[PDB]
C-alpha cells in the first residue's frame, strides 16, 4: 500500500530537514562568531556540522521523490547521489576521528599535545575527505535515471548482481565496521579509567560517554542489519517466499528513515551538551 | 607626629580662589578648543586615517 | 598635644575650603548646549596577545603604540596598518605597566618584579636590547612615565613615588606621605608637577624639582585606580573602586563635579580625557567603557566591544582615535 | 613600495614566532606557593626581588613555581594576576598548634593558618583552581603531642592522644573549610624526609588536574 509510504516518509524527512538545518545553522553561527582561538575540538565540530549540513540539504529531493517520483533530470540525480555519499561517509569518519582525539586527550593527558595537532591538521583532511571522494566514483558512473512503466526513477544501475553484492559489502564495511570499531575501542578504554573515580566531574563525563556509543549503534546498527540480511537474499543462501522479501524491504525503508536522524542528533550531542559551548553561545548571542 | 603637623601647616597657608572662577575658566577652555576635537565633531572619511 | 593642633589645622582647612565654595559647577554650566549622543565604531582590532593585557601607551606621533601582556610580551604595533613593528620578550611575565618615550627611542616596563626595565628601540644593529634596569622600590610597580630621555618617574606599591636618573641608574628624588598603595600617576603637560592617587582614598600633588607635596584632595570612599590631568593642566579627574568619578581643581583646592549612576556598581580601571577636555572616557569592570560629559555630568555614549574587564585606555595626542585594551587579549581602536 | 612588503613580511615572521612561543608555553605547568607566618618555603624550595621563580623538570614535564612571600603589599591588588595557574601549593606546620604569634600573643598560629586557607580557598578568582596541601613537620608534631595535649587549639577535640588520630582530625578540619565541593578539589599529603614522594605526589595531582581540565575542554562534560 503506497498510502503508508506517501503519508509517512515525507513527513519524517521534512521534520528531520527542519531540525537538522536549524541545529547546524546554529552551530556554524556560534563557531564562526568566536573571537578567541580555535581549540582542537572546534575544528571537529566545524567538520561535523558541514557534513551534516550537506546531508540535510540533500533531503528535500528524497522527500519530493517520495511524494512525486523523480522528474528533475539526469545530472541532478548524479549530483544528489554524490553529495549524499560524501556526507554519509564523512560524518562517520569525523566521528571516529573525534573519538580517537578524545582518547588521546584523556589517556595521554600530559605527553600528547603535538600528536593531536598533527593528526587534526593533516590526517583529518587526508583520511576523512580523500576516502570520501574516492567512494563517489560509482555514483558518477552508474547513477542514472530510467523510465519504468509510466514512472521515472533514478538509482545505481549495476550490470549484474555481483557488482550489487560487492558494493553493498563495501558500503557495510566502510560505514559500520571501521568507525564502529574505532569509536567502541576508544570510548570503552576511556570509560574503564573513569568508572572507579570519585569526583563529580568524572561522573558526568561517564554519563555523557556511555550515551554517545548508544547514539551511534542505536542509529546505525539496525539499518545495516536490514542490508546484511538483504544481501544474503541476493546470494541465494536464504530461501523463503515473497513475504520475506516484502517485509525485508519495509524494514529497510523504515530503519533507514530512522537512521536519517544522525544529522540532527549530532548537534545536540557533540555541541549543545558541553558547558563550554553553551557559554560561548551565550557570549555570541550578546 | 611633628612631621604631620608641619606638613599641614605648610599646605594650609595658601591662597585659594572662588569655585565659580575655576568653573568659568574650565568652561572657557572647553569652548575655545571645541573646534579642534575629532571626537566631538565627526571628521569626514577623506581626512580619517582609520 | 599634637593631635589637637592637627585637628585645628584640618578644621581651618575645611573652613577655608567651604568659604571659597561660591557656586557649584552644575549651577553655572546649565546654559551650555548639551553634546549629542556620541556613537563610535571600531576601526581596527589589534590581535596577537595570548593573555590578559594590563597596560598600553600611545606614541607622540599618534601612530605607534605599545601594549604589555601577562604572556611576557611587550608589543609595539602600527595602528594605521595593524602590522606589528616590534615584539619584545620580557624577563618577568608579571607586568602591570608600560610606557613609551616622547622621543620614541626607548620603552619602559615593570610589575611584580619590583624592577623598571628600560629597553632601547632605535639601535644601530636593529635588535632591541635592555638599555637599563632600575631597582630600589620595595613594592610592586603600578605606573611609570617618561619626563624625557634621561628621567623617569615611577609609583610603587610601597606607598612611595620616585624620580630616577636613567644614565646613572640611581634614585634622584623620593616622594613619601601616602598611607595606602599608590595605584596611578599622571604628569602635568609642562612636566613641572604631577599627581598620585593611592589606596588611602586620597590624591596628592607633588612637585618634581622641590620634592615635597603641595596639595591633598579627598572625597572618595575606596581605592583610587586611575588619574588624569585636564588638558590645560589646572584640574584632574580620578576614578575609584566605588563606581564613581570625581573632578578636582588645583586652584579651588576642592571637588567640582561627580559622575555616577545607579546602574553602575563596579569600579573604574582607567580614565582619560579628550583633546579639548569636553569628554571623560572611563573604563569599567562591566566589560564596558563610558563617555561622560566633563561639564554637564551626563552620560553620552557606551563603547561595548570587549568580552572581559577593560584594563587600559588611551587617547592620541591629536585626539583622532581612542584605544581600549581589556583582559580579552584584544586591543580596539575607536574613531 | 618595497618598504610595505618588507614590513608585512617582518610582521608575519614575528607573528609566527609569537605563535610558536605561545604553543611552547602552553605545555608547561605553573604552581603558586602560599604559606603562613613561616612562609611555607622551607622544604619545597630545597627539594626542587619580589616574586621568586623556580624551574625544574620531572618525568618530561616542566614545572614553574612562583613564591610571593616577599610581597608584603595589599594581597587584593595583585592576586588576580595568578588567576589561571594550574594549582596552589599550601603549606601548614603541624607542630605549630600550641604557639602564638610574636606580634599578637592572643591569636593562635594555627587559627591564623586556617583563616588564611579559608580566605584563599573561597576567593572569587580561585574557583576552578585546585589546592595541594602539605602538612610539614610531622616528626616534631608526633614527638610533641604526647607531652602537650591537643586541646589548646581545638577545644572540641575528643579522642586518644595518638599521632594518627590527631593528624586525621587536623586534615579533616582543614578540608572542611572548602565550600565549592563540586568545582575544586583539595589534595592532602604528609611531607616525608625522602625527596622521592613529594615531587611524585605533585606530579600525580597535576596529572589529575590536567585530566579534569581536558574533560571540560573536549566537551565531554
Ligand atoms: C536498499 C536496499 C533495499 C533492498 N532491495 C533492493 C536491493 C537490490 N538487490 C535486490 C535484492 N533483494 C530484492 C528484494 C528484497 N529486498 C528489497 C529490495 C531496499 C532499499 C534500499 C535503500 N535505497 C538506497 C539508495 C540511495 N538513496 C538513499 C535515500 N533514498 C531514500 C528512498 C528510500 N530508500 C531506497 C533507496
Ligand atoms: C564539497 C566538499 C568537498 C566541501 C569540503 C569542505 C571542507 C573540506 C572545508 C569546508 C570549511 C573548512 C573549514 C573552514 C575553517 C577552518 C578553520 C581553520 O582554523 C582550520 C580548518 C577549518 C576547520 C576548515 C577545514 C576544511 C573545511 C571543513
Amino acid at each position: 500500500n503506497a498510502n503508508f509510504n506517501k503519508i509517512f516518509l515525507p513527513t519524517i524527512y521534512s521534520i528531520i530537514f527542519l531540525t537538522g538545518i536549524v541545529g547546524n545553522g546554529l552551530v556554524i553561527l556560534v563557531m564562526g562568531y568566536q573571537k578567541k582561538l580555535r581549540s582542537m575540538t572546534d575544528k571537529y565540530r566545524l567538520h561535523l556540522s558541514v557534513a551534516d549540513l550537506l546531508f540535510v540539504i540533500t533531503l528535500p529531493f528524497w522527500a519530493v521523490d517520495a511524494v512525486a517520483n523523480w522528474y528533475f533530470g539526469n545530472f541532478l540525480c548524479k549530483a544528489v547521489h554524490v553529495i549524499y555519499t560524501v556526507s554519509l561517509y564523512s560524518s562517520v569518519l569525523i566521528l571516529a576521528f573525534i573519538s580517537l582525539d578524545r582518547y588521546l586527550a584523556i589517556v595521554h593527558a600530559t605527553n600528547s599535545q603535538r600528536p593531536r595537532k598533527l593528526l587534526a591538521e593533516k590526517v583529518v583532511y587526508v583520511g576523512v575527505w580523500i576516502p570520501a571522494l574516492l567512494l563517489t566514483i560509482p555514483d558518477f558512473i552508474f547513477a542514472n535515471v530510467s523510465e519504468a512503466d509510466d514512472r521515472y526513477i533514478c538509482d545505481r544501475f549495476y550490470p549484474n548482481d555481483l557488482w550489487v553484492v560487492v558494493f553493498q559489502f563495501q558500503h557495510i564495511m566502510v560505514g559500520l565496521i571501521l568507525p564502529g570499531i574505532v569509536i567502541l575501542s576508544c570510548y570503552c578504554i576511556i570509560i574503564s579509567k573513569l568508572s572507579h573515580s570519585k569526583g563529580h566531574q568524572k561522573r558526568k563525563a561517564l554519563k555523557t560517554t556511555v550515551i554517545l556509543i548508544l547514539a551511534f549503534f542505536a542509529c546505525w546498527l539496525p539499518y545495516y542489519i536490514g542490508i546484511s540480511i538483504d544481501s544474503f537474499i541476493l546470494l541465494e543462501i536464504i530461501k523463503q517466499g515473497c513475504e520475506f522479501e516484502n517485509t525485508v524491504h519495509k524494514w529497510i525503508s523504515i530503519t533507514e528513515a530512522l537512521a536519517f536522524f544522525h544529522c540532527c542528533l549530532n548537534p545536540i550531542l557533540y555541541a549543545f551538551l558541553g558547558a563550554k559551548f553553551k557559554t560561548s553561545a551565550q557570549h555570541a548571542l550578546t | 607626629a611633628r612631621k604631620l603637623v608641619e606638613q599641614l601647616k605648610m599646605e594650609a597657608n595658601i591662597d585659594r580662589i572662588k569655585v565659580s572662577k575655576a568653573a568659568a575658566d574650565l568652561m572657557a577652555y572647553c569652548e575655545a578648543h571645541a573646534k579642534e576635537d575629532p571626537l566631538l565633531t565627526p571628521v569626514p572619511a577623506s581626512e580619517n586615517p582609520f | 598635644q599634637l593631635r589637637q593642633e592637627a585637628e585645628q589645622l584640618k578644621n581651618q582647612i575645611r573652613d577655608a575650603r567651604k568659604a571659597c565654595a561660591d557656586a557649584t559647577l552644575s549651577q553655572i554650566t546649565n546654559n551650555i548646549d548639551p553634546v549629542g549622543r556620541i556613537q563610535m565604531r571600531t576601526r581596527r582590532t589589534l590581535r596577537g596577545h595570548l593573555a590578559k593585557i594590563y597596560a598600553m601607551h600611545w606614541g607622540t606621533d599618534s601612530r605607534l603604540l605599545v601594549s604589555a601582556s601577562q604572556d611576557g610580551k611587550l608589543i609595539i604595533w602600527d595602528s594605521y596598518t595593524t602590522n606589528k613593528v616590534h615584539a619584545i620578550p620580557l624577563r618577568s611575565s608579571w607586568v602591570m605597566t608600560c610606557a613609551y618615550a616622547p622621543s620614541g627611542n626607548y620603552v619602559a616596563c615593570g610589575g611584580l618584579d619590583n624592577i623598571c626595565s628600560i629597553y632601547n628601540l632605535k639601535t644601530r644593529e636593529g635588535n632591541v636590547r635592555v638599555s637599563r634596569e632600575l631597582a630600589g622600590h620595595t613594592g610592586y610597580l603600578s605606573c611609570c612615565r617618561f619626563l624625557d630621555d634621561n628621567q623617569i618617574v615611577t609609583s610603587s606599591g610601597d606607598t612611595t613615588c620616585a624620580l630616577w636618573d636613567i644614565e646613572t641608574g640611581q634614585q634622584t628624588t623620593t616622594f613619601t606621605g601616602h598611607t595606602g598603595d599608590v595605584m596611578s600617576l599622571s604628569l602635568a603637560p609642562d612636566t613641572r608637577l604631577f599627581v598620585s592617587g593611592a589606596c588611602d582614598a586620597s590624591a596628592k600633588l607633588w612637585d618634581v624639582r622641590e620634592g615635597m607635596c603641595r596639595q591633598t584632595f579627598t572625597g572618595h570612599e575606596s581605592d583610587i585606580n586611575a588619574i588624569c590631568f585636564f588638558p590645560n593642566g589646572n584640574a584632574f579627574a580620578t576614578g575609584s573602586d566605588d563606581a564613581t568619578c570625581r573632578l578636582f581643581d588645583l586652584r579651588a583646592d576642592q571637588e567640582l563635579m561627580t559622575y555616577s549612576h545607579d546602574n553602575i556598581i563596579c569600579g573604574i580601571t582607567s580614565v582619560s580625557f579628550s583633546k579639548s577636555g569636553r569628554l571623560l572616557l572611563a573604563g569599567y569592570d562591566d566589560f564596558n567603557c563610558n563617555v561622560w560629559d566633563a561639564l554637564k555630568a551626563d552620560r553620552a555614549g557606551v563603547l561595548a566591544g570587549h568580552d572581559n574587564r577593560v584594563s587600559c585606555l588611551g587617547v592620541t595626542d591629536d585626539g583622532m582615535a581612542v584605544a581600549t585594551g581589556s583582559w580579552d587579549s584584544f586591543l580596539k581602536i575607536w574613531n | 613600495s618595497a618598504e610595505d612588503k618588507a614590513a608585512v613580511e617582518r610582521s608575519k615572521m614575528i607573528d609566527r614566532n609569537l605563535r610558536e612561543d605561545g604553543e611552547k608555553a602552553a605545555r608547561e605547568v605553573k604552581l603558586l606557593l602560599l604559606g603562613a607566618g613561616e612562609s611555607g618555603k622551607c622544604t619545597i624550595v630545597k627539594q626542587m626581588t619580589g616574586i621568586v621563580e623556580t624551574h625544574f623538570t620531572f618525568k618530561d614535564l616542566h614545572f614553574k613555581m612562583f613564591d610571593v612571600t616577599a610581597q608584603r603589599s595589599e594581597r587584593k591588588k595583585w592576586i588576580h594576576c595568578f588567576e589561571g595557574v594550574t594549582a596552589i601549593i599550601f603549606c601548614v606546620a603541624l607542630s605549630d598548634y600550641d604557639l602564638v604569634l610574636a606580634e599578637d600573643e592572643e591569636m593562635n598560629r594555627m587559627h591564623a593558618s586556617m583563616k588564611l586557607f579559608d580566605s584563599i580557598c573561597n576567593n572569587k578568582w580561585f574557583t576552578d583552581t585546585s589546592i595541594i596541601l602539605f602538612l610539614n613537620k610531622k616528626d616534631l608534631f608526633e614527638e610533641k603531642i604526647k607531652k602537650s595535649p591537643l586541646t589548646i587549639c581545638y577545644p572540641e577535640y575528643a579522642g586518644s592522644n595518638t599521632y594518627e588520630e590527631a593528624a586525621a582530625y587536623i586534615q579533616c578540619q582543614f578540608e572542611d573549610l572548602n565550600k565549592r565541593k563540586d568545582t575544586k578539589e583539595i589534595y592532602t599529603h604528609f611531607t616525608c624526609s625522602t625527596d622521592t614522594k613529594n615531587v611524585q605526589f605533585v606530579f600525580d595531582a597535576v596529572t589529575d588536574v590536567i585530566i579534569k581540565n581536558n574533560l571540560k575542554d573536549c566537551g565531554l562534560f
